[PDB]
């Protein structure tokens, strides 16, 4: 069983085959439905893990998500994810195979376009194919997972008591607003994929207020998501796996065996962690 | 149980909003008027839509959520003449009570209210309402009735819900207000719930139960109502089978168009006798195997009646134990036999044959 929205995209011709296919987390139960591959070759992000403790050692965790974006880039190339405004032009959908545009544009629901696409292929022999029956096959999976839940019964109890504020956290961040009242426009499978990937700030429970990190790591966005900092200069992204200068005017640091010596002590991360306000819950 | 000696209940679905109107100050005997009242509410978020202004009968008005306490559990509730009491919609029994007769004004008439003075006020909705299933939308909230107020009266497309912990009692109260107040809408507007919903189905036999309680003293509406999986499946395999213009169509449709033709050809469809088969209870029953409960059919000015086994006199036990008996010089085992004989060479059939002979009632 695999549930990757990528592993069920198909090609439409033997050559671009999807050969580099979605990772084994495909089958895995995250409820992302999608492989952290495609969340890196399309998005610039990776999933993580928060541990959480129920006051206790016995088990609570969160997914959780870093991105990959550097510390230098500005604009469009901060902009993670678009608005239904600028999907287009940020994807330059016509480099991405018409399949994928295709899906694309059924995420954001032009179906104006989708289904002119359709008409055009209705009689076209690849399209007698079954390529049709792949298309209504991701329907339906869209089907069985908002209409039976995302913008219904998530949008419902998010509507009724236990919503995060993804809200700013301090007012005077002015640049931040009232964007959160923005996420009640997109669709279900965004909104509940933005949930799952963003942690708050903040808890509140019967237990306490919970404060996870002293300052908001991120802004809310004038169409979809844009990694930048609320306030200041961009923190340092460091980054993992031609004609540039490449100048690094270090200190000539003639201290060798460093780490030779150092290596039990603590090797701090340092890859950007996601907050946003404020969740509440009832027991 | 029963309801303790001065107490009533009267239902009126109206109820589901509270009647502020209505009540009046008790007074004992002697007319010492109690103005002192407090009231009783399913919870906190009750009391939020309830308004202190609408009663100035009195100069001092409580409410306050209902808890079942233990030590006070008692058939005959204590007495507490100082403040008059009520009860709105209560779930379980009150072990308390105010000044004079105590009333409860509530929908549903739950067990407890049985052995009860009761009065119904009730009036006919004529307007059925219908779920439908597509697997645009409206999300309506799972319980609070007026965070969706006028929408219900806006659209027709009702999206439902719950919360994990929710008491089923809680669940049947909210379900049966919506059934109410669509009852008082002018079209029939589309349930659609996000549930498992076997448990649903157990909480409509449920209201089943409920209607019938009421009807001990009611209106006999002609309410609609419906098996839900088993007839519902059958159904869908039925207008499969057929071309189906709509699937969306609705049962009755298929019901009243039998009816058009039932009474020329004196004799039951098929589709109503696998209804009153098919249901758990109120069937054949596989809940007991009970096909006894053949339907006996009736049609104005008939001097004879549709059993489900032919014609049949009026008014008798739907067959006779005499009879033009299926005498055995017919039914010959052996000339059974032959026939089949017979029949089974010139068809060259190996398998798959079987006969009986047919049998009478009153009537041949
Ligand atoms: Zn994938």
């Amino acid at each position: 069983v695999n549930r990757c929205i990528f592993a069920s995209i198909v090609s439409f011709d033997a050559c671009i085959t999807y050969k580099s296919p979605c990772s084994p987390d495909a089958y895995h139960d995250d409820g992302w439905f999608i492989c952290n591959n495609h969340l890196i070759k399309r998005f610039k992000m990776s999933k993580m893990v928060l541990p959480i403790f129920d006051e206790d050692d016995n088990q609570f965790k969160m997914t959780i998500a870093r991105h990959l974006v550097g510390n230098k880039e500005r604009g469009i190339k901060r902009i993670l994810i678009p608005s239904a405004t600028n999907y287009q032009d940020v994807f330059n959908l016509n480099s991405m195979m018409q399949a994928e545009q295709l899906i694309f544009h059924l995420i954001y629901n032009n179906e104006n376009a989708v289904n002119t696409i359709c008409d055009n292929l209705k009689y076209t022999e690849g399209f007698t194919s079954n390529t049709q029956r792949v298309i209504h096959s991701v329907y339906a999976t869209t089907k069985s997972i908002l209409d039976t839940t995302n913008p219904n019964t998530f949008c419902s109890r998010v509507s009724r008591d236990e919503l995060r504020f993804f809200d700013v956290t301090n007012a005077r961040a002015l640049r931040g607003g009232a964007g959160d009242q923005l996420f009640n426009n997109y669709s279900g499978f965004l909104q509940n994929l933005i949930r799952r990937a963003v942690a708050p700030e903040y808890l509140q429970i019967d237990t306490e207020e919970l404060r996870f990190r002293n300052c908001a790591t991120c802004i809310i966005d004038e169409t979809g998501l844009v990694a930048s900092v609320p306030d200041g200069p961009e923190l340092y992204n460091p980054i993992r796996s031609r004609l540039q200068i490449r100048n690094v005017l270090k200190f000539e640091g003639d201290t060798r065996e460093l780490d030779r010596t150092l290596s039990g002590y603590e090797e701090y991360p340092t890859y950007v962690p996601l907050f946003l306000g404020y969740q509440i819950i009832n027991s | 149980m029963e309801c303790p000696f001065q107490i009533q209940v009267c239902i009126s679905d109206r109820f589901f909003a509270f009647p502020h109107n209505l009540v009046e100050p008790q007074s004992d005997v002697g007319n010492k008027l109690i103005e002192n009242l407090i009231v009783y509410v399913p919870t906190d978020d009750d009391r939020l839509y309830i308004d202190k202004k609408q009663f100035p009968k009195f100069n001092s008005v409580l409410v306050y959520r209902h808890e079942h306490d233990v030590n006070i559990d008692s058939r005959s509730p204590k007495k507490t003449a100082s403040a008059t009491i009520v009860y709105w919609n209560p779930l379980v029994p009150i072990t308390e009570i105010g000044a004079g007769e105590t009333r409860v004004f509530s929908v549903l008439l739950t067990n407890n209210l049985f052995y009860c003075n009761t009065m119904i006020v009730h009036h006919e909705n004529p307007k059925c309402p219908i779920e439908f299933t597509y697997p645009n939308l409206r999300p309506i909230a799972c319980e609070i009735p007026l965070s969706h107020f006028k929408e219900l009266v806006e659209s027709n497309d009702f999206l439902l819900c719950f919360n994990l912990e929710t008491s089923t009692m809680v669940k049947i109260l909210s379900l049966k207000r919506i059934f109410c107040i669509f009852q008082y809408r002018k079209q029939p507007a589309r349930y659609v719930i996000n549930l498992p919903h076997e448990e649903i189905d157990n909480l409509y036999n449920k209201l089943n139960w409920e209607r019938t309680r009421r009807l001990m003293k009611g209106d006999v509406p002609s309410n609609c109502a419906t098996v839900n999986r088993s007839s519902l499946k059958y159904i869908k395999q039925a207008q499969s089978l057929l071309g189906i213009p709509d699937y969306s169509q609705t049962v009755v449709d298929f019901v009243k168009m039998f009816q058009k033709i039932i009474f020329p050809y004196q004799l039951v469809p098929n589709v109503i006798i696998k209804l009153n088969n098919f249901d758990q209870m109120v069937s054949s029953a596989p809940n007991k195997a009970e096909p006894y409960k053949k339907i006996r059919l009736f049609c104005k000015n008939d001097s004879i009646a549709i059993s489900s086994s032919g014609i049949v006199p009026i008014n008798m036990p739907d067959f006779s134990p005499p009879n033009t008996f299926d005498y055995s010089d017919y039914a010959n085992r052996t000339n059974i036999n032959f026939v089949t004989q017979r029949v089974l060479t010139d068809g060259g059939f190996s398998s798959g044959i079987t006969v009986t002979p047919v049998k009478y009632n009153y009537y041949l």
